[PDB]
């Protein structure tokens, strides 16, 4: 009989909403304005999106 | 179709370049331009 049913916890996805702006009147200090994403590469080597 | 605003900030410091008034002064080296126009140093 179909009794037995398990539960997995699993991370379907991410909240993509903009954050919290914090101000600071410093010049090398950038926030993406709504959905975007900063190329970077990390200690390896490899492109990834900050 | 909801948009939340995220502050405010003051852009830029705008100078108003208006012409101000005449001191009349008794020293013979102090001068003043009468309309558009800087001295040069």
């Amino acid at each position: 009989h179909p009794s037995r049913v398990f539960s997995m916890t699993e991370r379907p996805g991410h909240n993509f909403a903009q954050g919290s702006v914090i101000t600071t009147g410093r010049d090398l200090d950038v926030t993406i304005e709504g959905s975007g994403w900063i190329s970077v590469l990390d200690h390896t080597g490899k492109e990834g999106l900050t | 179709g909801l948009m939340l605003g995220a502050g405010s900030k003051v852009v830029a410091t705008q100078k108003v370049h208006t012409h101000g008034n005449a001191q009349t002064t008794t020293n013979a080296l102090d001068m003043m331009v009468e309309g558009d126009g800087f001295f040069q140093v």
